[PDB]
């Protein structure tokens, strides 16, 4: 899990540590954006399959 | 001919039902989305205060 | 918008002010949870409609 998350997720040094929480949250926002994009594709494909 | 029109309309009506309830859920989702965006603004106001 | 956000969202006391951002995360999670729940019901409803 750690290798997997790291391979996708950047890590930053101490100089922005308070902002690293907001960077994690922005990364989560982007992850959810990709989630909804893929889910919209799944919606379309489920329509076609049905 | 009467039976044909009957069946066509009868099949179409459930489509209208589903379409309208789908519209209702669509409006509900739009409203929910509206609240999502207002949440940062609201809690930002309250946090500033 | 302020009326709606006040009716749906709470406000926090002075010293529990640090908790308001926990409430921000919790309310965001709840709003997104309901958004996705209604969205999935709309998904299945669209399936039935098609």
């Amino acid at each position: 899990e750690r290798e997997l998350s790291a391979s996708h997720f950047p890590v930053v040094t101490l100089e922005q540590l308070p902002d690293i929480r907001d960077l994690e949250r922005q990364h989560e926002r982007g992850i959810q954006h990709e989630i909804e994009r893929v889910k919209a594709e799944l919606h379309r494909l489920n329509i076609e399959l049905t | 001919e009467l039976e044909t029109a009957r069946k066509q309309q009868q099949s179409l009506q459930p489509v209208a039902l589903s379409w309208e309830k789908y519209q209702k859920q669509e409006r509900q989702l739009a409203d929910w989305l509206t609240l999502e965006s207002l949440l940062p603004l609201w809690f930002a106001q309250q946090a500033s205060h």
